[PDB]
């Protein structure tokens, strides 16, 4: 399952980067070019969403009242619910990832030994498992990169 | 109820972001 592997990596690295504030220097490995452009696209638009919706995000983080790194059950139900209307687009996808990073940041403050892993896995699981065929049709992360490609 | 509100925000923001880049 390469789609899942690649997705978990891009999403995990971004969240970890956001939480620790430190970039990771490791070869992405497989389809590395796409993954890096994805991470780059993800930095640009991802940070933008958090900046531009700081007020809404702060409120959402507050109602989520996430207790620990493992308490991702509620967020999982939230994300599933977001797509429950049958609408699928990159805007929603990147917004969920951006909020994921926003949550990952808050987790650090309360304890610094928090793997962002459980959070990244919860997000990746929803996207790749419930939107499997939609992603494949979009050429996966190249579609992501392409959609958010600005001139 | 809180989770429904959270879903509403993410969806509103998601579609708004989608339109912008679209
Ligand atoms: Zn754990
Ligand atoms: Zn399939
Ligand atoms: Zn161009
Ligand atoms: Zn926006």
């Amino acid at each position: 399952d390469e789609l899942y592997r690649q997705s978990l990596e891009i999403i995990s690295r971004y969240l970890r980067e956001q939480a620790t504030g430190a970039k990771d220097t490791k070869p992405m490995g497989r389809s590395g070019a796409t993954s890096r452009k994805a991470l780059e696209t993800l930095r640009r638009v991802g940070d933008g969403v958090q900046r531009n919706h700081e007020t809404a995000f702060q409120g959402m983080l507050r109602k989520l009242d996430i207790k620990n790194e493992d308490d991702v059950k509620s967020l999982s139900r939230v994300m599933i619910h977001v797509f429950s209307d049958g609408v699928t687009n990159w805007g929603r996808i990147v917004t969920l990832i951006s909020f994921g990073a926003f949550v990952a940041k808050h987790l650090k403050t309360i304890n610094q030994e928090s793997c962002i892993e459980p959070l990244a896995e919860s997000i990746t699981d929803v996207l790749v498992r419930t939107k499997r065929d939609w992603l494949v049709k979009q050429r996966g992360w190249d579609g992501f990169v392409e959609f958010f490609h600005v001139e | 109820r809180p989770e429904i509100w959270i879903a509403q925000e993410l969806r509103r923001i998601g579609d708004e972001e989608n339109a912008y880049y679209r």
